[PDB]
């Protein structure tokens, strides 16, 4: 499971929103990541996401390794749109 | 049971709310109720509000406030509960906190304005008796003028009290120097609102005349015209993160820095060049 | 023990966190700790954390919120512990609740630009689908016109969602008509503020070609340029009689009306000539 | 006890200030009373006291009976300086 989005939402990955997909990731067993320039985050860590600071404009990736893996990504999209946080 | 204190100076600040909302949703992500107290920054009320929510028989709590002295120190370590402070300075740095760096952030700000050309360069700052102004903010503003080979002058520097009156008479006094500066950074952005409208108020025109850049990026910063150019602070993110690291320290879990500063940038408006 | 749970939907909210604020004044004047939660104005989330709010055992609540519904009436009413409403609407009136008379205030602005001469008078509310918007402030917006002999159109009612963009883009919809209004009132200051701006970004000048007026009074009312006329709500006091009242019912004291309304009053400034 | 005063607070007789003063009458036995428009009620009374709705500009009236009556209006004139509601 895997796929990169281009973050629209003017507020990039943070507050609110930022709260709500970290949320969804974590409705999964299998292990979802959040990979930005370089560096890779638990999608399931409130600390590990806020702490890159993805600004509007940024480009990330949303992994998920497991059984479930492909719900998670499925449910994650949905959370990106949803939220619009970016496509 | 599963209940955590807050200990705030206003909650009906533009700043604290946020951040309140912030620290509610990760505690209620994690099952916490929020016992919510505030100190108006009184020390006396600080401290004794510490001890009381302890008679609530709180798991943990979330500290905010702007003068931290080794008092507080020390009654945040003997406090038999976890304790995380949330946008605020403790020079110490003994106990665990999430904020960003304030005086990296300042520096930015103003080593920009430098590299526009700016040489009478005004910083607003909050009470100097809070050391977020006077060890932080103004260190950030000193470093980035002699850096920049200036000499640091106390006439561009006012004291405003985070409000909005405050940054009116700000740049009402700012502009009664015998030389004036050519850009104006505030400490926060309802000082920098207040700056840019008495800066109309006498006639010039933002950003031609002056350049102003606020410090935060609330809603206010899109609520003025010229639209404000501010430092970036994740204001929500920093009381889910202090909520976040306090929930790990309540269930032993392992803690990777206890000192922990989110990152921040600067929103470039209208207010600047 | 001595504790109230709070219902609000958004602490963050420039309104809610002066309500809570004079809620916890008065909540640690009387020695009652408060659990504060957040519900999004989501029925489903309302409903539940009020169930919540007593498995905490809490000995009253104070509840906010723009949608109370015959269902919401019904949970209070059976809800072991005295209820307060805050800042809210509840056409049936069976729930105590501590307010302003919003009917009567829209009337009385209203009123007060007809008597200016206008004629066509522009309403921008909140959610149609809140009742303090559509039975009650638009009530007195109707009565207003139709006491002045004055028709009531659809197409001088804008509908906002508290937001500043929404007031922005409310003026943008309303100078689209082929009859533009010639003065305008925001069911909030937010809104009237993002009015103002667009009205500015289009060229037009706020009173000169537009009379604006608010609504609550906020500290938002002397952020702007200019200074925006609006109908006062004692924001703070609702929020403190409130809490103030459930101590009363709490404690068992003689309550003279359960339905309160503290006064309003109109504050005019610049943005009406 | 008793002493007129004029509101000059732009915020009149409400909020946080409105909360001490009645905080203050409340540190007394004595009855503390606020007079204002012919209207009278207990300065000891959150919902009395705002439900006057006093503006700017009004002209109060701060009565107090009892054995700490002088030390009561004494307190309150304090107050009405010290939160700058009126003189």
């Amino acid at each position: 499971a895997q796929k990169t989005f281009k973050v629209t939402a003017d507020s990039g990955i943070h507050a609110r929103p930022a709260t709500v997909l970290v949320q969804t990731a974590s409705k999964y067993d299998a292990d979802v990541n959040l990979e930005y320039n370089g560096k890779t985050v638990n999608l399931k860590s409130i600390m590990g996401v806020m702490s890159l600071g993805i600004a509007k404009g940024a480009e990330i990736t949303i992994s998920a390794s497991g059984a479930d893996e492909n719900d998670a990504l499925n449910a994650l999209e949905e959370t990106m749109k949803s939220e619009g946080l970016g496509e | 049971t599963t209940t955590v204190g807050v200990i705030i100076p206003d909650i009906s600040s533009i700043f604290y709310s946020e951040l309140a909302r912030g620290i509610e949703d990760i505690a209620t992500m994690y099952k916490y109720n929020i016992i919510l107290s505030n100190s108006d920054q009184n020390m006396e009320k600080e401290l004794h509000l510490l001890n009381t929510m302890l008679g609530k028989q709180v798991d943990g709590i979330v500290f905010m406030g702007g003068n931290i002295t080794d008092e507080h120190v020390a009654e945040f370590k003997r406090s038999p509960v976890p304790i995380v402070l949330a946008a605020s300075v403790e020079e110490q740095e003994e106990t665990p906190s999430v904020a960003i760096d304030y005086e990296q952030a300042i520096y930015d700000a103003v080593k920009l304005l430098v590299d526009k050309g700016h040489t009478d360069i005004a910083f607003v700052s909050g009470p100097m008796a809070e050391p977020i102004n006077r060890s932080k903010k103004l260190q950030g503003y000193k470093r980035a003028l002699e850096e920049a080979n200036l000499p640091f002058n106390e006439q561009f520097v006012a004291e405003g009290d985070y409000t909005y009156d405050s940054g009116l008479e700000a740049l009402q006094h700012l502009m009664s120097l015998d030389k004036k500066p050519t850009a104006i950074l505030s400490a926060t952005d309802e000082m920098a609102l207040g700056i840019i409208h008495a800066a109309q108020d006498q006639g010039l025109s933002i950003p031609e005349d002056l350049d102003i850049i606020g410090f935060d990026n609330t809603r206010l910063s899109l609520m003025v015209r010229p639209q404000l150019s501010t430092v970036v602070q994740p204001t929500y993110d920093i009381g889910a993160v202090a909520m976040r690291l306090l929930t790990k320290l309540m269930n032993k879990e392992p803690v990777e820095e206890h000192i922990v500063e989110l990152p921040h940038r600067i929103e470039l408006r209208k207010s600047t060049k």
